[PDB]
């Protein structure tokens, strides 16, 4: 659960990616990608290399859905109710998968935003990316 | 736990200019806030009702510093992590019975503060990595579960 | 999330616990004990040998809210409010005990209730107990 | 892994009383009705649209067969399991990218399918010298990630 402070430290730290939000999904993603290798598997019609177009575009993608997440905050399982449906149902998701991306969007957010990434801050955001990970592990059937 | 000569050079051109004083306690201090059961394990260290009072208390700190070292240790003998471990591991398994998701938080917190420190220079490639190096370490860690 | 068959195979596998459900909550922190002794560090107050009757009576009170989110099951978060305080912040119980104590509740159901423990029924009853597990698990600070 | 001679009679005797035509599919198939994106690693078995098409589908009765062979031969070789699972972690890991902790909720699975089958004769000392079995399956079919 997440408290108000919780809630005023992710919209704050969110608040100064600003234009670099798509940026930042997409070097998550190579993050990820590089760092735990099992993940690739599930972009076969993607190439994954740097400056890949299709990791650019789908970082803005993952950038918006976490806008998403943080702008309905006390609603998040009604705002990413159709992203869980297609990571469970249609993309057979792992749910450790989400840990790993999670863990890669706070190390882009530290080396991009270091004033933002206090201890308090980070753990604020490691919540919010935790329940953001329940919703989208919800629909497993 | 697979290093290659690029990645070694890599991991170990950062360490060295990790300050090896702050960047334990900084990591331990992190895990106390984020991951806040790890504090049953400490009660002896006072102090922990608040970020700051975790982030600054000469105990978090102190602990942190040998956390960190045995980091360094691991770093020093990337092919024997387990001889590295041993004694760590029959101490953290067999007597704190600490769960060994726990050293993969941990290391995972390192690479957080690792980010923080070193910014653009902590590229994807680098931290792919340390994500290596502290996988191998926890792994170690936890020989005495398997 | 738990859907209108999950709920109905929950509710009609645990109806056949009937007075049992004490002896059920024994054995299953029983078995947790024996298979995952790191569990064992958070009773250094309890005797947890066979027969125990601090086992026993703990037992019972697991029983009882489990059942209490079986019948309040589109409220748990609500119904086990108090609980998810008491092991996150008093007793600092680390998350990943909750998926030990949950696998060792299937298999004493498994070693009772033969006829309920279908692989629909598994399935519904590892579903709740994760959801009881995450209710538990939330409210660390 | 570490079964003392008492667990290993438990773990064996039971052993023999099961039915190795049938459990390791009765396995399988929960494992994909419980853990449902497991079923992405099985397209070609076909329908598995509903718990009774799963567990009625000849080639995951036949698949669970084979898995079951090897928790057989983990059993007949506990004091190394590294080698008898090497090719199988050469498979799982490097080539079809299983997350290893998939490997935990399978051996998981089977312990709850002799909890169904054996009834009061899985006794909590007999649960945890299996414990024993199949952490010491998993961690050994986890090798090439290590
Ligand atoms: C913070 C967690 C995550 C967020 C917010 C997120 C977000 C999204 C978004 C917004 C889409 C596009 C949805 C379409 O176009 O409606 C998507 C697609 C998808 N995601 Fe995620 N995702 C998350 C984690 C993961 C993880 C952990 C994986 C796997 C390792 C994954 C794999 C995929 C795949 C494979 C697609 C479809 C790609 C297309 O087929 O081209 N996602 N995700
Ligand atoms: C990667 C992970 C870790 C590393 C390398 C590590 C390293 C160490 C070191 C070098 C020591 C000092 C041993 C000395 O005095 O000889 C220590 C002590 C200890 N560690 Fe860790 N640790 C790890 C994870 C953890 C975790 C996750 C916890 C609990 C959440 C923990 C709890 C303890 C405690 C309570 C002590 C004090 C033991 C005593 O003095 O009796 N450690 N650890
Ligand atoms: C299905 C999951 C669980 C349920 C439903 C549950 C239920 C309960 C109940 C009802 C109490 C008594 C509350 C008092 O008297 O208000 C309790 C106490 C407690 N639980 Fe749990 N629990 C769960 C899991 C765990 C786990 C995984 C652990 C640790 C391995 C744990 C450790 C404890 C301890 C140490 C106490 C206090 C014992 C007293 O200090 O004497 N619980 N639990
Ligand atoms: C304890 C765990 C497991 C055991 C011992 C095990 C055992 C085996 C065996 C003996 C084979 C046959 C290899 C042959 O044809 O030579 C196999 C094949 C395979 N297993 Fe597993 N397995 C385990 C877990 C899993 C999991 C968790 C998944 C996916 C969720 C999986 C997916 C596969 C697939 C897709 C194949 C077919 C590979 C092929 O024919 O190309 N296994 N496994």
């Amino acid at each position: 659960v997440l408290s108000p402070a919780d809630k005023t430290n992710v919209k704050a730290a969110w608040g100064k990616v600003g234009a670099h939000a798509g940026e930042y999904g997409a070097e998550a993603l190579e993050r990820m990608f590089l760092s735990f290798p099992t993940t690739k598997t599930y972009f076969p019609h993607f190439d994954l290399s740097h400056g890949s177009a299709q990791v650019k575009g789908h970082g803005k993608k993952v950038a918006d859905a976490l806008t998403n997440a943080v702008a309905h905050v006390d609603d998040m399982p009604n705002a990413l109710s159709a992203l869980s449906d297609l990571h469970a149902h249609k993309l057979r998701v792992d749910p450790v998968n989400f840990k790993l991306l999670s863990h890669c969007l706070l190390v882009t957010l530290a080396a991009h935003l270091p004033a933002e990434f206090t201890p308090a801050v980070h753990a604020s955001l490691d919540k919010f990316l935790a329940s953001v990970s329940t919703v989208l592990t919800s629909k497993y059937r | 736990v697979h290093l290659t000569p690029e990645e070694k050079s890599a991991v170990t051109a950062l360490w060295g200019k990790v300050n090896v004083d702050e960047v334990g306690g900084e990591a331990l201090g992190r895990l106390l806030v984020v991951y806040p059961w790890t504090q049953r394990f400490f009660e002896s260290f006072g102090d922990l009702s608040t970020p700051d009072a975790v982030m600054g208390n000469p105990k978090v700190k102190a602990h942190g510093k040998k956390v960190l070292g045995a980091f360094s240790d691991g770093l020093a003998h990337l092919d024997n992590l387990k001889g590295t471990f041993a004694t760590l591991s029959e101490l953290h398994c067999d007597k704190l019975h600490v769960d060994p998701e726990n050293f993969r938080l941990l290391g995972n917190v390192l690479v957080c503060v690792l980010a923080h420190h070193f910014g653009k220079e902590f590229t994807p490639p680098v931290q792919a990595a340390y994500q290596k190096v502290v996988a191998g370490v926890a792994n170690a860690l936890a020989h005495k579960y398997h």
